[PDB]
RNA sequence: UUAGCUAGUAGGUGGGGUAACGGCUCACCUAGGCGACGAUCCCUAGCUGGUCUGAGAGGAUGACCAGCCACACUGGAACU
RNA sequence: UACCCGCAGAAGAAGCACCGGCUAACUCCGUGCCAGCAGCCGCGGUAAUACGGAGGGUGCAAGCGUUAAUCGGAAUUACUGGGCGUAAAGCGCACGCAGGCGGUUUGUUAAGUCAGAUGUGAAAUCCCCGGGCUCAACCUGGGAACUGCAUCUGAUACUGG
């Protein structure tokens, strides 16, 4: 099926995470269909850090796609603070 | 290391057929002066 | 040279051998010596050059320089060979390496010691 | 990584006084800066038009400190940005610590503020920076910290400084022992012995 | 509102089935000169009806047969 | 006051009953770091005293040319002989970018900044020539605003 | 025979500029006439006439300043070996500036800067210097 | 210094087959189809995004990362 | 674990290639067309800046050299951008089918051509402006680019019909 998840990148121990309308099967860093934001977890905290597309998840949620664990919480937490 | 030589096999006589050989050979030198000696370059300059 | 000339015919990009095909594009390989001699050179130099005969790994049978002073290769001896021309010599493509696998380097270099394998001497 | 040897060979051979020994004894005392170093030095050459275009870029290299892989990287960058590319060579070496140390006259000489700056003895804009080629900005504060301004090294520098000449891109505020880098430098504000596009030359054969 | 080749017809031996010509010019992509350069094509006429020599226009239907996924639109010119 | 460069220096020669006559050909240029430049080609039988008759046969025989900037107004070609030369304004901080014979004539014609390119032969003599050859027949947007009888936005 | 008869203008043009004739004619065209328009607005040439109804004959009056030519140089582009096409951001500037193209478009023959200005491109017939 | 290749071959009608169009398969019928815009045959090769080089146009290349293909001791075949 | 603080003492940490010209850097001693060097020219036959050693110097520097391989330089396959009287190069001469090219004028068509719009040209890479690792490599946000192909609407000077 199609999902929502975390494709990781960046460095070596400094991770850096795209979110990825993926079908399931795929490889993680592989093949995707959208790209819809991204996820650093190392951020300054002075500066974004964080940056989904609700628009175009809630449009893939529609046409019937599952959301990960941690694209859920970070749903969760960006409708919190903004 | 073994010189090859140029002659083929040797039969009789070794010297006569060496002497007989490139190995050997009439050395003639260039002049520096008259009468082969002219240089375009020169060593150095 | 007319334009409707080379549509018909395009330019042939002349293709350019090799100086040192039996390398085959390693950057060395290994051999073995048939045979080890001196020969003379070409005009106007004058001396005895030492050269082996020296089949290689695939097949190729090719003649190779010994660089230095004094050396004791024979007839056996597993040696690396590279690309490298020597002129006052003809049909000499290749030169020995000293100092790896059964040439030793030279004794008693002190300049240009790792053209030759020699180990710096401790002082 | 760095040049460690006699620093008066280097003077003689461009036939200049680099500044690799700071002032308290004047330059023409110690060596002998008219001739060059070594056996055969007072026998002249014709110097050939690489020649002089190497001798230049040798110069500059031996004023600020760099090695060549380092040195082609910054004329790298001084080409891709927008800019006489000589202009902003210079730029890119008047922007590093080591020397904007110096000029500050915080070092003696380059080589005495690569020390400070390798010890962690300067800050910038309070974090410790003890790298010789940072790059500092426009309205960056360098600085001394607090162990650091108890050293003989500094204040005994920062009489130098009143001997040479005052930089104009630098204020400088001395019995804090700090001070701000303003702007980058121009040609003008420079010393205008260097010539510059004999290093351009060279890198584009 | 179809995209709709035209061409004219270098074979009709075969039973409800033509050989179709297409030209186009092309620029060459090094010398720069414009080209001549054909695109042949067998096509579906129901009726037998096109002659040799004929101008003509044709689509892009299903397959049809091993070659054939082209067929005959219309006739434009023809007899010539 | 005017620049002056010694490019090549030959040694010649003319065969007798003797043996050999040798002599030295010297070729300068020189210029006012500023649009004008001679060049001059001296023999003699000392180098010397050929370099000093080729800085005077340059001296006269010194030609105009309209720079821009310190830099040429358009991109020229030009030949004499073997050698085709082509030439090309820039940008300022190139630097005189430019092979043997060429990089003479430009630096003390007073161009600052180019980029020249020498096919064919590269003998310096006909270099210098054929480099000159461009110079002189490049024409500035004051000399054709003249021809044409304009004076526009193309200025 | 005769198969660019465009090249034959230009040609005419450089031939007679270096003889040192004040006129030139050949054979008329539409074509020709159009570009003789172009050449005369930018000041190569005094001035073109045509006479003729049958067989027309264009007249071009050729042009000198300091004793010597205005034309310093003339060539042909487009050919019909090779015709040669161009989209308006790749029109060529002919001695950076100071010479011209001569460029068809669609809105008629017109100088390289005055279809930059309407926002043209197309066959390039010709530079001039 | 490979010029003629092809008889399920090319098209038709009808049966069969496939998730699906189809000589995919079969029987009958027509005698076609491809080719100097290089068919056929031999040699070499996984393809691309890219990479290196070059002022550019070009040339060389396809290791890592990503997309597609193919193979799983060699050959053949199905089953679920 | 990054990162931060304390202690001791200049302590534990420099080599490789080159110096005849091209090419930055020169002098002694040995050797005597021998030994050897050499990328190409070439060096060496008793005063070798070219061999071997020493002293000095130049260049790179935790690397420095040799070899192999690609592009460059090479306008030496030349589209951009070469030639063919004597340097390599005009078939021994013609006729002529495919092919390429085609005088002048009006109309029409709109294939080439040009302009505009939409769709696509995966992400990474490259380039620009930023941000984060003390700096840098490295990572990353936004853009530009992907010179292409298709569809639609115009233009009609040139080419074609």
């Amino acid at each position: 099926m199609v999902t929502i998840r975390l494709a990781r990148h960046g460095a070596k121990k400094r991770p850096f995470y795209q979110v990825v309308v993926a079908d399931s099967r795929n490889a993680r860093n592989g093949r995707f269909i959208e790209r819809v934001g991204f996820f650093n977890p190392i951020a300054s905290e002075k500066e974004e850090g964080t940056r989904l597309d609700l628009d175009r998840i809630a449009h893939w949620v529609g046409q019937g796609a599952t959301i990960s664990d941690r694209v859920a919480a970070l749903i969760k937490e960006v409708n919190k603070a903004a | 290391s073994r010189y090859q030589h140029t002659k083929g096999q040797i039969k009789d006589n070794a010297i006569e057929a060496l002497l007989h050989d490139p190995l050997f050979r009439q050395r003639v030198e260039k002049n520096k002066k008259g009468k082969g000696s002219y240089m375009r370059k020169g060593k150095h300059g | 040279a007319t334009v409707n000339q080379l549509v018909r015919k395009p330019r042939a990009r002349k293709v350019a051998k090799s100086n040192v095909p039996a390398l085959e594009a390693c950057p060395q390989k290994r051999g073995v010596c048939t045979r080890v001699y001196t020969t003379t050179p070409k005009k106007p130099n004058s001396a005895l050059r030492k050269v082996c005969r020296v089949r290689l790994t695939n097949g190729f049978e090719v003649t190779s320089y010994i660089g230095g002073e004094g050396h004791n290769l024979q007839e056996h001896s597993v040696i690396l060979i590279r690309g490298g021309r020597v002129k006052d010599l003809p049909g000499v493509r290749y030169h020995t390496v000293r100092g790896a696998l059964d040439c030793s380097g030279v004794k008693d270099r002190k300049q240009a010691r790792s053209k030759y394998g020699v180990k710096r001497p401790k002082a | 990584a760095r040049y460690l040897g006699p620093k008066l060979k280097l003077s003689r051979r461009e036939g200049t006084d680099l500044f690799l020994k700071s002032g308290v004894r004047a330059i023409d005392t110690k060596c002998k800066i008219e001739q060059a170093p070594g056996q055969h030095g007072a026998r002249k050459p014709r110097l050939s038009d690489y020649g002089v275009q190497l001798r230049e870029k040798q110069k500059v290299r031996r004023i600020y400190g760099v090695l060549e892989r380092q040195f082609r990287n910054y004329y790298k960058e001084a080409a891709r940005l927008k800019g006489n590319t000589g202009e902003n060579l210079l730029a890119l070496l008047e922007g590093r610590l080591d020397n904007v140390v110096y000029r500050m006259g915080f070092g003696a000489t380059r080589a005495e503020a690569r020390q400070l700056v390798s010890h962690k003895a300067i800050m910038v804009n309070g974090r410790v920076v003890n790298i010789a080629s940072y790059q500092v900005s426009p309205n960056d504060v360098v600085s001394i910290r607090e162990k650091a301004k108890k050293q003989s090294r500094v204040k005994a520098a920062l009489e130098l400084a009143e001997q040479r000449e005052k930089p104009t891109w630098l204020e400088v505020d001395a019995g804090k022992m700090e001070g701000t880098f303003k702007r980058k430098p121009e040609r003008s504000d420079l010393s205008a012995d260097i010539n510059e596009h004999l290093i351009v030359e060279l890198y584009s054969k | 509102k179809i995209r709709t080749l035209q061409g004219r017809v270098v074979s009709d031996k075969m039973e409800k089935s033509i050989v179709v010509a297409i030209e186009r010019f092309v620029k060459h992509p090094i010398y720069g000169k414009f080209i001549k350069r054909t695109t042949k094509l067998h096509v579906h006429d129901e009726n037998n009806e096109c002659g040799i020599g004929d101008v003509v226009e044709i689509r892009e239907c299903r397959p049809l047969s091993k070659t054939k996924s082209w067929t005959l639109v219309r006739v434009v010119e023809k007899a010539v | 006051e005017l620049q002056e460069k010694l490019i090549a220096v030959n040694r010649v020669s003319k065969t007798v009953k003797g043996g050999r006559i040798f002599s030295f050909t010297a070729l300068t240029v020189v210029g006012d770091g500023n649009g004008r430049v001679g060049f001059g080609y001296g023999k003699a039988r000392e180098v010397p005293a050929a370099i000093q008759k080729a800085m005077e046969k340059a001296r006269r025989n010194m030609i105009n040319v309209a720079l821009n900037n310190g830099t040429l107004q358009h991109p020229v070609k030009g030949v004499h002989t073997g050698s085709r030369v082509f030439m090309q304004p820039a940008s300022e901080g190139t630097g005189i970018i430019a092979g043997g014979a060429m990089r003479a004539v430009l630096e003390v014609a007073g161009v600052h900044n180019v980029l020249a390119k020498a096919y064919g032969s590269t003998n310096p003599i006909n270099v210098v020539r054929a480099t000159i050859d461009g110079l002189e027949n490049m024409n500035s947007p004051e000399m054709v605003a003249a021809k044409r009888g304009k004076s526009v936005e193309e200025i | 025979s005769m198969q660019d008869p465009i090249a034959d203008m230009l040609t005419r043009i450089r031939n007679g500029q270096a003889a040192n004739k004040a006129a030139v004619t050949m054979p008329s065209s539409k074509l020709k006439v159009a570009i003789a328009n172009v050449l005369k607005e930018e000041g190569f040439i005094e001035d073109f006439k045509v006479e003729g109804d049958t067989k027309p004959e264009l007249e071009l009056t050729l042009k000198y300043f300091q004793g010597k030519a205005v034309v310093e140089s003339i060539q042909r582009v487009s050919r019909p070996g090779l015709r040669i096409y161009k989209r308006k951001d790749e029109l060529p500037k002919v001695m950076a500036g100071l010479g011209i193209a001569v460029v068809s478009t669609s809105k008629g023959v017109m100088t390289d800067r005055a279809a930059r200005q309407a926002g043209l491109g197309g066959e390039i017939i010709c530079y001039v210097a």
